[PDB]
């Protein structure tokens, strides 16, 4: 949460992404004093930033499995938001951190946000770039 | 009229009820109340009502009669509509509309301040004329002093003479031109671009009148003013001034008086208006009708229990109602932008009345105050379905305005002091216990005018949307109404910030007159006035207690609705940025296409079981979707 | 991230001279009927005439297409070429892959449906 440039930001989220991805499910019960860090990203002015906080949202969600859907409900709404107006690696962040919260979440609300996003799986499937 | 003033008056001195037809612009609104000649109600310490289904029927005639009785308007002459009254103690003869008269006939049964009352435009059958037919059959019994008058454009008489006991009839003799017609060869999807072309090829071409454009709605009216004010311009040089004036029900009276304006020579003077033209006033030197074939018209549904407005085709009553206009002057041309075959096969000849169209529960209200025990056996000239009637007493007693007895509560009693659906009575009354009561008001004024508020053109839509943003409140479609109309109050150069803001300044500064009237209201009534700060939860709390009835829980996929349990998605006017909002409450119910829920905003489910528990117990709920 | 897909295709050419892969399998039969080829990395100093200069080696390309913004801009990194032959877009893909001009290295990639004004990574 410093702003003096956006490098010492992009590093301390990617200490959360390697830290999610280093440990399984001990960093569970630190999960929701680490997310309240991550929704101050995703808004910033820089495209680094906001995609490698959908990284490190889509490397909590891979981390948690399934557990802790009601500390992300921060996160859902520039998700979505995200995956409206914004297309490139973005898009592919974004769609990575929702693809991986939606198996933690109850029926209902994944159903919806699985319904109304293979639109888009559809439209990118013309994707030239390999990842 | 006046060839008959005599047979008229014998007419009227001998019995109490009368009904009079005659074509429109034969001088039935302006030179029959005149009947004060006869009636000397000032003398008596008595007015005489003359009421109108439309607004603007009944502002823009009371302005013309007062100049006919050389009296100043809101004086001897004056006219009463919802949030806008211009009467005063000197009030004689008083232009109202037939929802004003009704709301006078709840406070006062009697309506013993009327020595005559005269129901014009009865050909309309409006819910309150209905009404207001019902209750003057009954209050005749009860006062020998009452006389009334029931008016119609419509020739046919026998259904009304009967329905009052086999009063006498007086008729006009139509005076109307011929008028020849011409029809499109086929059928034309899109009418508005047809409908400018038209006004333009008459305005060049054809010898002096005034055209009489026929559309749908304010929006669609507005554009077109723009759009034949430009092409009127291009053709500047060559042809004369065109001058071209809007008319629909909200606008303000100093425009409405526009359309009276005289045109400029060999210039043309064009009236874009709604059907307001049909039956309700006259324009005099209208030579040329252009009539698409639509209108704005109230549909109900029985199996879903829903009013919604669509535009939809007109009845062939109205396509020769708009072409007579033509006809008043000197022989005139309509252009009707549907072909021949469409007129004869096509068009529904008369449409329903509107009490068959509605949704019964603010008319119930009304009855209940009027002190109507038996609501089926209601005198109505046309009965609604008993269905309709009952589902509006469960949901007032819901309301908790009507107790299980169907009898008025300390509530149900105040919500009839408010002009407004029950609904929105109810939330207004509650707010002060929400601690609400400024923001309640506000959004409850908001939701009295139409969605004017925004305005997005359709190249336009980013910009426009980015200017909404700023007020926009996510999850709560409700309290942005709130956010613009506090922004509204305070902005310099208010009429070009509405217009950089992308709002409507008319709907807004009605929201202002309507603010202002219902907190007028509150003070009377002892309701205070509350606000508290930042509390977002209390404001969704009050509109709960309106509201209950209109909820939609998020389905597995799309929304389901509590009431009737049907499907509908959110309208694309608002995104559900919020996925926590799982229970939503809507104003609402649009059929395009499919059913959609507009102006929404989320609600914790606890709150409405804490609410509403009698709306809310499981038992009444069918098997769980 | 914008570089790290010139080591891609070139650990996709090892793994294909690793494997000892032929030529009709060697995934240039996928890419068929197509003689354009997507360009990335490109320097803001760069005009046409250079770029043919730089990619006519194989073959002259017969249609280019350059990423010209609308007013306010000149040039935004990425360009198409369309040669004569697709054995000509294969050994451009296979040789000036990797290579640098004037600092930021460059990246050659394959199309092979229609050309777009905006659709692909920056």
């Amino acid at each position: 949460k410093s702003k003096k440039s956006w490098q010492a930001r992009h590093t301390g989220i990617k200490i959360v992404q390697q830290i999610a991805i280093l440990m399984g499910c001990a960093i569970l019960p630190h999960l929701r004093s680490l997310v309240e860090i991550i929704e101050h990203g995703l808004v910033d002015e820089q495209q680094k930033v906001r995609t490698i906080s959908a990284l490190a949202i889509a490397a909590l969600a891979e981390a948690a499995t399934p557990y802790g859907i009601e500390s992300f409900d921060s996160v859902l709404k520039p998700l979505w938001k995200g995956i409206r107006q914004h297309r490139g690696k973005g898009l592919a962040a974004f769609l990575k951190a929702i693809g991986y919260l939606i198996p933690l979440m109850d029926a209902e609300y994944a159903n919806y946000y699985t319904r109304e996003v293979m639109l888009i799986l559809i439209r990118e499937f013309q994707s030239p770039d390999e990842e | 009229v006046f060839p008959f003033r005599e047979e008229l008056l014998a007419a009227i001195a001998n019995h109490q009820v009368l009904i009079i037809e005659g074509e429109t612009g034969s001088g039935k609104t302006t030179q029959i109340p005149q009947y004060l000649f006869e009636e000397g109600y000032t003398n008596k310490g008595m007015k005489i009502a003359c009421t109108q289904p439309r607004r603007v029927a009944a502002m823009s005639v009371a302005a013309r009669v007062a100049r006919e009785m050389g009296v100043k308007l809101g004086n001897e002459v004056g006219y009463s509509i919802r949030f806008e009254d211009c009467t005063s103690e000197r009030t004689v003869l008083r232009y109202m509309t037939d929802g004003m008269l009704l709301r006078e006939f709840l406070s006062e049964p009697d309506l013993a301040s009327y020595s005559v009352v005269m129901v014009d435009e009865a050909h309309e059958r409006t819910l309150h004329t209905d009404i207001l037919f019902g209750l003057i059959k009954d209050v005749a019994r009860f006062r020998p002093e009452l006389k009334v008058l029931v008016a119609s454009a419509t020739m046919d008489t026998a259904r009304f003479s009967t329905f009052f006991d086999d009063a006498p009839v007086f008729r006009i003799p139509g005076r109307r031109f011929p008028v020849d017609i011409f029809y499109t060869k086929a059928p034309e999807a899109d009418y508005l671009e047809a409908c400018v072309v038209s006004v333009l090829q008459i305005h060049v071409t054809q010898p002096p009148g005034d055209i009489l454009v026929f559309l749908t709605g304010q929006e669609e009216i507005e554009a077109a003013c723009e759009m034949l004010q430009d092409r009127c311009r291009r053709l500047g040089s060559k042809i004369r001034e065109l001058l071209v004036l809007p008319i629909y029900a909200n606008l303000p009276s100093d425009m409405q008086a526009r359309i009276f304006q005289p045109t400029p020579p060999g210039a043309r003077k064009v009236v874009v208006a709604t059907n307001i033209a049909e039956t309700s006033l006259t324009i005099e030197g209208i030579i040329y009708v252009l009539d698409p074939g639509f209108c704005k018209q109230k549909s109900y549904n029985p199996r879903t229990g829903m009013e919604s407005l669509t535009v939809t085709p007109c009845s062939k009553a109205s396509a020769n109602q708009r072409a007579g206009r033509a006809g008043r002057v000197a022989a005139g041309k309509c252009f009707r932008l549907y072909t021949a075959w469409a007129y004869q096969h096509e068009l529904e000849e008369t449409t329903v009345p509107e009490i068959q169209r509605t949704s019964l529960g603010n008319v119930v209200l009304l009855l209940k105050s009027l002190g109507i025990h038996d609501l089926m056996h209601f005198d109505f000239l046309d009965p609604p379905p008993y269905e309709t009637l009952l589902l509006a007493l469960e949901q007032l007693y819901a309301l908790g305005a009507l107790n299980h007895l169907g009898e008025l509560t300390t509530s149900g009693r105040k919500m009839a002091e408010l002009p407004v659906d029950p609904m929105l009575s109810k939330m207004i009354l509650a707010s002060e216990k929400y601690s609400c009561s400024e923001e309640i008001l506000t959004v409850a004024a908001m939701l009295s005018v139409n969605n004017s508020i925004f305005y997005r053109p359709k190249d336009k839509v980013v910009h426009a949307d980015n200017a909404r943003v700023n007020f926009f409140l996510p999850g709560g479609d409700h309290l942005v109404l709130l956010n613009v109309y506090t922004q509204w109050a305070e902005s310099g150069y208010s009429s070009q910030w509405c217009y950089e803001n992308f709002v409507q300044f008319r709907s807004m500064r009605r929201a202002r007159d309507v603010r202002e009237q219902l907190e007028g209201l509150l003070e009377r009534v002892e309701v205070g006035l509350s606000s508290c700060q930042g509390d977002y939860i209390r404001v969704r709390k009050a509109i709960t207690a309106g509201y209950f009835y209109h909820t939609a829980r998020l389905t597995r996929s799309g929304y389901r609705t509590v009431k009737q349990q049907q499907t509908v998605f959110i309208h694309p006017n608002s995104s559900l940025f919020e996925q926590q909002p799982r229970w939503l409450l809507y104003h609402e119910l649009v059929l395009t296409t499919k059913e959609f829920m507009r102006q929404v905003l989320e609600i914790e489910s606890s709150w409405l079981l804490e609410v509403a528990p009698h709306y809310y117990k499981a038992k009444e709920l069918e098997d769980p979707h | 991230n914008p570089l790290t897909k010139v080591k891609l295709i070139n650990e996709l050419n090892e793994r294909e001279v690793q494997l000892g892969v032929a030529d009709k399998v060697s995934w240039h039969s996928e890419y068929k009927d197509s003689a354009w080829i997507f360009l990335g990395g490109l320097p803001y100093e760069l005009t046409e005439g250079d770029i043919i200069c730089v990619f006519s080696q194989y073959g002259e390309i017969v249609n280019i297409n350059l990423v010209r913004d609308k007013k306010t801009g000149k040039s935004k990194g990425f360009c198409f070429l369309c040669y004569e032959d697709q054995r000509s877009t294969i050994l451009a893909v296979d040789n000036f892959n990797g290579i640098k001009i004037k600092g930021r290295t460059i990246r050659v990639d394959h199309v092979s449906n229609y050309r777009a004004p905006k659709d692909s990574e920056e």
